[PDB]
RNA sequence: AUAUCA
């Protein structure tokens, strides 16, 4: 990975390999590279903020460097060549002789139009200098995506197949996980974070073990996936045992088998643990399936989601607002919602929508034929 | 992105009292502290122990919302009784407690070779 | 890829126990879950994090720049 | 009509059949950004000034 | 006038009721609570001439005039934010509004590019304790993270004895358990030298 | 403070009608006096980012001291026992007190019907310690000296806290003082005011005097750039 | 003092400026990268 | 003695297990709460990397930096850099550590916590010392290099507590029980059969008289005395987590009492 | 990366369904959700 | 279809939907940093002058500030760039488009949007975090759930739109439906579950906690129940502290399979005076149901009041089981 | 047409509609600088300030409510019952 | 255009 440059590159801080694992990974070389890492997961009822498939994760364990990632995006840009005379150049453009600058800093740039690898960079600012002569020059500069941060972790100059100077850049960044970031378990039960308690708040057993991810109840029934508490049951065994739990599809391995090994290594057999609650120090009424199970970090992170838009970019044929937030769009108020705002009666509601939060304009037409020929001359 | 401060748990903010004592209008001898940068660690404790106050009638605290480090305590005492002087006295009453807890333990300790 | 400091959930150092443990392996050929209780790591919150730990940075060395 | 499956095949027919369209549907209003005559736009609003002038 | 500013690093909450009874039989009567203010400003000038300091200190007393001085390099200019205190002349000739501010207040609003407060240290309902000619003022300080210290404000009109008035302060702090603190009476006009011992046993 | 005002300007000859009309008008005959300005500005050896400690753009403006000094500083010898009222304007350790002033362009608006000006203000009272001079203390701000001007006339008090201003600046150095006002008077009329309701009754009472005035002198809401301290 | 440029492979550094002839002395490879900013970058530990 | 009373049943440089009666839950478990969040420690908050040939990127080994346990016996006598008056940082509020490491060696060059050296004066202050309980001597691995992999960076090392980052938590896991025998009835037992038989007895038992069937429910009955472990990991020695926990918590109330005061 | 390089395409009677001859050639669980579902077969 | 009959918007915003037992039914939880770029724009007013100019002064990047300042003239001031962004002086009839801010009426919606339900009128609540954050009983009339939602929000510009949303399409009007004449939202999942547990016979409550579970219902008289056992201990049942949740003059009957006027199963429900006589709350009792708790309070009370009501049984619910736990395990699958 | 007052057979009640549509416009005069016809008991919001004029019925406006026929019934707000 | 998200 390190040697490599792909635009985005999500690489795991510290994988594990799982405690309950198959015979077939051998061949899957999973255990050398492994997609996750084995959570301490408690199934409760807590403070009702892991309800309708969303967790609780221990922020304590988030700062210890629980699925924490890193994170590499890669900027390309090239020197082309527009004939016999028109050139594209690398430089740092100066705002007197150049048109349509960046509102972006260019200050991080060396003179040749690229930033040194090391220097912390941030939102809009001007990682590659270019400027498209055409006569004094107007402004072809790359700025960091604005959504985006980081460091610059290397930058490299290179001519392509028929020499044209192009340079790529990587940008490093650390994703520590946060709210509405989304994981799953091996069995079909995903979710995002409602929110984070520290070691202090946690549920936690006599023994001083506290849950790293809180999943709830909930889950489970509907959706009928028991491998789940399985893999849970023989990865606590696993994790006392130091052995490889194996959790292999057609085998002889049953919950009752497992459930003897856990009762002679002093727990209760089916999972179970007394906790207690952390706000009061109260035993809970009721006994938490406790254990660890192999959670997986998906590629779905709330802050590469999050997007809002109050006035921006517009459209030049229909002079409507401009498509994605990659873009900085707007959202699309369609058929379907025009259909509710009609079902509610939101007339005047419906009409901004339309007009004054899009695409509103004033025409000039005739009395006679009653047509846009008007040559308005307001003025 | 739209992650608070880590010290914004327990650093007062800009212009913002540990305490506002605020009085309870449904209920006679009734008040409501609400204490800034604190959590449970303080608020079931003080709770608890006006409890064990008998002049004291009613006692709770609340945290309303888990993003924000602070907690409203309700506190009745009966008439003539004041309730800011109730959780005075409980206050006192805990760190009592802990001053000889702190004593018990350095004693025990030092009988220990290990 | 390289040895947790501290395990995730309780946060007992774990950083110092890694070439011990790889040690109580090859050189005294003993058990994982014997070497782990060795190097006294108890509560499975810990075991896990030496247990199933797969140093990848080992790897990575064998690479020249 | 034209708004829901058959668009320009119905407006070429529109033309040579020299259609009005009256503006009732809240379809027609909502193409011509005004605001449709349906809730809150089923009724106009005036002000009186005989009960302006009776407040005061 | 004389005066001293000692300043108790190492206490807590109570030490100033501590050292309040200390006096119990040498105090006469109590005059009304004071306050004061205490702000520490750093320079942003990036040329600064060696051995000119970054720092500068501001010292505002509470109904002491609403007064604040500023102190830098040894040397402290008085200033005052209340429109009673402007000399009549400056308002007749229409130098002055009539409505001055502060002058942390212009520090913060328009010269703050090349000052920022760095600290604000705080001391509200302070206590005035009068002896035998020798006034005693003492307030707990406070920062923006809790409790700072306890500020001892020692003025005495007897030219006279002083030096033993100070003394014996210092003495019944020895009796409170109250070690490893810090006392001024340096000097650089009343108002600059109390406000110059706030700075020397404060920085 | 807000400070709201309007001006106009008279020559020399104009000086005894106006003085004899503001008289009639106001009640009161008028008030000599003067007051020295000195200005400072930003050293420019010294040179700093221009923003916040929050990062938040800050502009850079001159600092203002006013104070007044004794008339028969401003009376040579052949000004010499001439009496001291109004008609004399024709004819023409630490530190002390003095009034520091940052002022902020004025209020923006087409068709204005007077100036509206924030002005912030401190006064120093006094000195000490080793640089004492008000000179040293701007230096030690990080300011230098830049120009300084005296002016003299005659003030009148009126309603309202309304205050009139007939007045002539002299910019001081050592190759000479120089009339900035040459010719006659600059007048000044204005209210200083720390609710939007004693904002609309003041510009009220300003345009009642600019219509007293209308046909004999006028009185005009000046340029905002011509009240813009900044440095640039 | 000053390295520019690296080398990819043979690791040895280059300090060359625009039109030079983007590759290595000695070894041909034209891959090359950019060696590190000397403004020293500080990060939180946490 | 007089109130609440400790019984120490074991003793270590990194164990404090013992008896807690004539104490509140709420207590018991607020000192708890405290130990785990609100004692002060020094650890690594910022890292300037001048070098770094590694693997690993340059916040991969900061972050590790942090989790570094470091020792902080005087910590109470150094400042919060947040209080200090200085500009960043100061002797009167931090601990600067070096670390340089290269690949000399054919084989793999290991960088451990035991490498990272002192620049600042400590006043004379047991402080900054990276806490090695490492048989070898070695303390924690923070890196591996092989040739001409160099790391050469500097630690701000500064006071905080858990609250603001766990690096700062002086203890690991706390084990807390009270009546082994649900005598109180604060849990209902899930069982197939028989909860005795299926519940683990446990080690307390032995310190608390079983219930003797032949007994009516005690509802009068409360808790009081509590079975803990408090673990350290090398900041703080295992007694001072149990005595700063109990003072930190008496001055947590102090200034309750301090703010009703000035009201 | 593994399951990208097994992957297989079905462009345009029963298609989607999982038959019986599938046993031991194509995945009875790795197929998409929606459009593609039992289209995109995985060996 | 596309440019037409439907177009996106400006004064929109998206982000991942999460739950939160902590909001009020009709709220809608909005990150600071969506609240720092959708604006209102407000006209300068005796009224609001004051204000206004404050959150001018504030400016773009503090939270209630503002971005733009609308003359007479038509042209826009921008406060991020403006030199006079500072000495701003308003006059009336002036607009500042100002930072959405705690209970603005907003457009919450959840696509498809096959009911006018999926698209309701919520208070904001500015809060911290990346995602929009949802009470959860209005769940089932968006039909979201946290395994990766995202949601979208409206901003109204007039204070014509504004009352549009308030008067006719605010959550709490939207309770109860006619597409099927009875109640679109009711209790769920945690308090659902935690609801069944706290209301049986074998559930009792001590004092201590009694007073934390009455002091959570923001409403409460500050009258302690007398409990329903007084000695030996005072202790107070289940239905008891929940009837606190319940209003006054709230009156319900219903009869399952073996109800007598002595429920011997605690079978159906009774409920006078707002105060619960017997049988345990479910699902039959508070949720979506025809004959439902919400249903009659709804039809009752008022719609402002049911909202409420959500809120409090959720409160007093979740804090008992938070308290209580609940967990489930292989075992329970285990025969 | 324009239905004579004493020919009216509309709802003599006020339509859900009808009142958002009062208190919206309202409001939005109120927030025009418009006269404010009650006495504003502290309100500075033009939406509480518009249920204030509509509690006390010293609303100047009136509803012209449209026939299917292109006919109408105006009714002032003074004179419709708000039961909702 | 493919992949993907609920
Ligand atoms: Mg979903
Ligand atoms: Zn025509
Ligand atoms: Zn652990
Ligand atoms: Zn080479
Ligand atoms: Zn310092």
């Amino acid at each position: 990975y390190n040697v490599r440059m792909d635009t985005m590159a999500n690489i795991l801080y510290y994988p594990q390999k799982p405690l309950g694992t198959t015979r077939a990974m051998e061949y899957l070389k999973f255990r050398e590279l492994p997609a996750g890492q084995n959570a301490i997961v408690a199934i409760a009822c807590y403070s009702g903020y892991n309800q309708e498939d969303s967790m609780i994760m221990n922020q304590s364990s988030i700062d210890r460097g629980l699925f924490r990632s890193l994170f590499f995006r890669s900027y390309m840009d090239q020197e082309k060549k527009y004939g016999m005379s028109i050139t594209e150049t690398f430089e740092k453009p100066q705002r007197t002789n150049t048109l349509r600058m960046k509102h972006g800093t260019y200050d991080k740039l060396d003179d040749d139009g690229l930033i040194a690898p090391g220097v912390r960079v941030s939102g809009e600012d001007v990682i590659i200098g270019k400027t498209t002569p055409i006569s004094s020059k107007r402004d072809a500069s790359t700025p960091l995506r604005s959504t985006e941060n980081g460091i610059v972790d290397q930058v490299l100059v290179t001519t392509n197949q028929d020499g044209l100077k192009f340079v790529k850049v990587r940008v490093r960044t650390t994703k520590i996980p946060q709210i509405g970031d989304k994981f799953a378990s091996r069995h079909g039960q995903k979710g995002t974070i409602g929110i984070t308690y520290r070691r202090e708040d946690m549920p936690f057993t006599a023994e001083g073990i506290v849950p790293d991810l809180i999943i709830n109840p909930h889950a489970i029934p509907s959706r009928m996936t028991v491998a789940h508490l399985i893999e849970c049951l023989l990865s606590k065994v696993a994790a006392l045992s130091g052995n490889e739990g194996d959790a292999s599809p057609f085998t002889d391995i049953t919950v009752e088998g497992i459930s003897k090994l856990l009762r002679e290594h002093g727990y209760q057999s089916r999972g179970f643990e007394v906790m207690y609650n952390g706000h009061t120090g109260k035993k809970l009424m009721a006994q938490i399936f406790f254990g660890p199970t192999y959670y997986q970090r998906l590629r779905h992170m709330v802050d590469d989601k999050i997007h809002a838009r109050a006035r921006g970019p517009m459209q030049v044929l229909t002079r409507q607002p401009v498509e994605g937030r990659s873009r900085d769009g707007g959202l699309r108020f369609g058929e379907m919602e025009r259909d509710c705002m009609i079902a509610h009666g939101a007339a005047s509601f419906l009409k901004e929508r339309l007009m004054e939060a899009s695409d509103a304009f004033r025409v000039h037409i005739c009395g006679i034929c009653g047509l846009m020929t008007v040559i308005a001359k307001l003025n | 992105m739209n992650a608070p401060d880590r010290f914004e748990l327990f650093l007062l903010g800009e212009g913002e009292s540990k305490l506002k004592i605020d009085p309870d209008t449904k209920a006679p001898n009734a008040v409501v502290i609400t204490f800034e940068k604190e959590d449970h660690t303080l608020g079931n404790l003080i709770r608890a122990e006006l409890l064990n106050d008998r002049k004291v009638l009613f006692a709770a605290y609340k945290v309303e919302h888990p993003f924000f480090a602070r907690f409203k305590l309700r506190i009745q005492t009966t008439e003539g009784y004041d309730p800011k002087d109730a959780l005075k006295n409980a206050c006192n009453s805990i760190i009592n407690k802990l001053g000889a807890l702190k004593t018990n333990f350095e004693t025990e300790w030092n009988l220990q070779t290990l | 890829m390289i040895v947790p400091v501290r395990c995730f959930s309780c946060g007992k150092v774990v950083g110092d126990k890694w070439e011990s443990y790889l040690n109580l392996l090859q050189e005294d050929e003993l058990d994982e879950g014997t070497a782990l209780s060795r190097l006294g790591l108890k509560r499975y919150c810990c075991r896990r994090m030496i247990l199933t730990h797969v140093d990848l940075i080992e790897k990575f060395l064998r690479y020249n720049p | 009509r034209c708004s829901f499956e058959e668009t320009v095949e119905i407006l070429f027919e529109a033309g040579a059949s020299a259609e009005l369209d009256d503006c009732r549907g809240v379809s027609e209003n909502v193409i011509l950004g005004q605001m449709a005559p349906i809730g809150t736009g089923a009724f106009d609003v005036m002000i009186d000034e005989e009960s302006l002038v009776k407040y005061m | 006038g004389k005066s001293a500013v000692i300043f108790v690093e190492r206490a807590t909450p109570a030490t100033l009721t501590e050292l309040k009874d200390a006096l119990s039989n040498s105090i006469l009567s109590v005059r009304d609570p004071w306050s004061i203010d205490f702000r520490t400003y750093r320079c942003s000038i990036k040329n600064l001439p060696a051995d000119v300091s970054k720092l500068m200190y501001s010292i505002t007393f509470h109904h002491h005039g609403r007064q604040t001085v500023l102190i830098k390099d040894n040397s402290a200019m008085v200033t005052t934010a209340a429109a009673a205190d402007i000399p009549p002349a400056l308002v007749f000739n229409g130098s002055s509004t009539g409505v001055p501010e502060s002058i942390d207040t212009i520090l913060s609003s328009k010269l703050s590019n090349i000052w920022m407060q760095r600290q604000l240290i705080k001391g509200d309902a302070g206590e005035t304790l009068i002896l035998d000619g020798l006034t005693v003022r003492l307030v707990n300080l406070f920062s923006s993270t809790g409790f700072k210290g306890l500020l001892i404000e020692l003025q005495a009109d007897e030219a006279g004895e002083f030096e033993t008035k100070i003394a014996g302060i210092e003495g019944h702090l020895a009796e409170i358990r109250a070690k490893e603190y810090k006392t001024s009476s340096d000097s650089l006009n009343e108002i600059c030298d109390l406000a110059y011992q706030y700075v020397r046993a404060l920085e | 403070v807000q400070q709201l005002s309007l001006f106009g300007s008279i020559g020399d000859d104009g000086y005894d009608l106006l003085i004899s009309t503001l008289t009639t008008i106001s009640g009161n005959p008028p008030l000599l006096y003067n007051s020295l300005c000195t200005v400072w500005k930003p050293n420019p050896s010294y040179d700093v980012e221009n923003v916040n400690s929050r990062n938040q753009l800050v502009e850079p403006n001159r600092i203002k001291l006013s104070k007044e000094v004794p008339f028969s500083y401003l009376i040579d010898e052949t000004m010499m026992d001439k009496p001291l009222n109004f008609r004399i304007l024709k004819s023409f350790e630490s530190c002390s007190p003095w009034s520091l002033q940052i002022s902020d362009i004025p209020a923006a608006g087409n068709n204005r019907s007077v100036s509206m000006q924030t002005i912030a203000e401190t006064i120093i009272l006094s000195s000490a310690g080793k640089n004492s001079s008000v000179s040293s203390l701007m230096n030690g701000l990080g300011y230098v000296f830049e120009f300084q001007y005296l002016t003299i006339g005659v003030k009148f008090f009126m309603k309202h806290g309304l205050i009139l201003e007939l007045q002539k600046i002299w910019q001081i150095e050592e190759a000479g003082n120089s009339q900035i006002t040459s010719g006659g008077f600059l007048l000044k009329a204005y209210i200083n005011v720390s609710d939007i309701d004693r904002i609309n009754y003041t510009e009220t009472a300003l345009m009642n005097l600019k219509k007293e005035l209308q046909g004999y002198i006028e009185l005009s809401v000046p340029d905002r750039q011509s009240m813009d301290s900044r440095v640039a | 003092a000053t390295l520019k440029y690296i080398c990819a492979e043979c690791s040895s550094k280059l300090s060359l400026s625009r039109t030079d002839a983007v590759r290595c002395k000695d070894c041909g490879h034209r891959i090359l990268l950019k060696a590190r900013t000397k403004r020293l970058v500080q990060f939180e530990a946490r | 003695e007089e109130g609440p009373q400790v019984k120490i049943r074991e003793a270590s440089k990194d164990n404090v297990d013992f008896i807690l009666s004539n104490v509140d839950l709420a207590m018991a478990n607020s000192l708890r709460r405290v130990m785990i969040a609100e004692i002060p420690t020094l650890a690594i908050d910022s890292v300037e990397v001048e070098t770094n040939t590694t693997v690993l990127a340059d916040e991969f080994i900061a972050h590790r930096l942090g989790l570094i346990p470091l020792q902080s016996m005087d910590i109470e006598q150094l400042e919060y850099s947040r209080d200090c008056f200085c500009e960043d940082h100061c002797d009167k509020c931090s601990v600067v550590l070096t670390l340089q490491a290269f690949g000399e060696s054919e084989s793999t060059t290991n960088v451990y916590s035991k490498d990272l050296v002192i620049v600042s004066n400590l006043m004379g202050r047991n402080i900054g010392h990276p806490i090695i309980q490492d048989k070898e001597g070695n303390g924690v691995l923070i890196c591996k290099l092989r040739k001409g992999q160099e790391l050469k960076l500097t630690c701000v090392a500064k006071k905080g507590i858990a609250k603001e980052h766990a690096k700062w938590g002086p203890a690991a896991a706390i084990e807390f029980e009270y009546d082994p025998w649900n005598k109180l009835k604060h849990t209902d037992y899930w069982y197939e059969q028989d909860s005795a038989k299926e519940w683990p007895q446990s080690k307390n038992c032995e310190y608390e008289d079983p219930p003797n069937e032949g007994d009516p429910f005690d509802y009068k009955a409360q808790a009081d005395t509590f079975y803990m472990n408090v673990e350290s990991v090398g900041s703080i020695p295992v007694d001072q987590v149990v005595v700063r926990g109990i003072d930190t918590l008496q001055k947590k109330v102090a200034s309750i009492l301090l703010a009703l005061t000035q009201m | 990366t593994l399951s990208h390089l097994r992957r297989t395409n079905t462009p345009i009677a029963k298609p989607r369904q999982l038959h019986n001859t599938h046993w031991g050639l194509v995945c009875p669980a790795e197929t998409p959700e929606g459009q593609a579902c039992g289209l995109v077969k995985n060996l | 279809r596309g440019n037409l009959m439907g177009k996106r918007v400006d004064f929109s915003a998206r982000t991942v939907i999460s739950g939160d037992p902590n909001l009020e039914l009709d709220q809608v939880g909005v990150p600071k940093s969506i609240a720092k770029t959708l604006t209102y724009p407000e006209v300068v007013t005796p009224y609001n002058i004051d204000r206004l100019t404050q959150l001018v002064r504030n400016g773009p990047n503090e939270h209630p500030g503002a971005k733009y300042v609308i003359r007479d003239s038509g042209d826009r001031i921008d406060l991020r760039y403006s030199k006079r962004a500072g000495d701003i002086q308003l006059q009336y009839g002036w607009k500042v488009e100002r930072h959405i801010m705690d209970n603005d009426p907003v457009l919450f919606n959840r696509q498809p949007s096959l009911h006018k339900m999926s698209m309701m009128a919520h208070r904001v609540k500015v809060i911290p975090y990346s995602t929009f954050r949802l009470n959860l009983s209005v769940t089932s009339p968006y039909n979201a759930d946290f395994d990766g939602d995202e949601m979208n929000l409206h901003v109204p510009q007039s204070e014509e739109t504004r009352a549009e949303l308030s008067q006719l399409c605010a959550v709490p009007l939207q309770i109860v439906s006619p597409q099927s004449n009875k109640p679109c939202m009711g209790i769920v999942q945690d308090t659902l579950c935690g609801i069944r547990k706290l209301t049986l016979r074998d559930t009792f409550i001590e004092l201590d906690q009694v007073l934390n579970m009455l002091y959570w219902v923001p409403d409460w008289d500050g009258v302690i129940p007398t409990p329903a056992i007084i000695k030996p201990k005072p202790l107070w049942s289940g239905k008891q502290i929940l009837s606190v949740a319940i209003p006054n003059g709230i009156h319900l009957q219903r009869f399952d399979e073996g109800t007598t006027l002595l429920s011997p199963k605690d079978n159906g429900m009774l409920i006078i005076d707002g105060q619960i006589i017997f049988g345990v709350v479910e699902k039959k009792t508070v949720g979506s149901s025809n004959g439902g708790l919400i249903h009659v309070v709804t039809r009752e009370k008022g719609p402002q009041v049911c909202a409420k009501l959500f809120g409090n049984i959720q409160k007093v619910v979740n804090f008992w089981l938070l308290h209580n736990g609940f967990s489930t395990g292989i075992g329970d699958t285990i025969a | 047409k324009a239905i004579p007052k004493d020919q009216r057979a509309t709802t003599p009640y006020m339509t859900k509609y009808e009142r958002a549509r009062i208190l919206g416009t309202r409001a939005l005069q109120i927030s025009m600088n418009a006269p404010v016809f009650v006495d504003l008991e502290g309100e500075t919001d033009p939406l509480r300030i518009a249920m204030k004029e509509l509690a006390e019925k010293k609303i100047p406006l009136v509803i012209r409510r449209y026939l299917p026929d292109g006919s109408f019934e105006d009714w002032s707000v003074e004179e419709l019952i708000v039961d909702l």
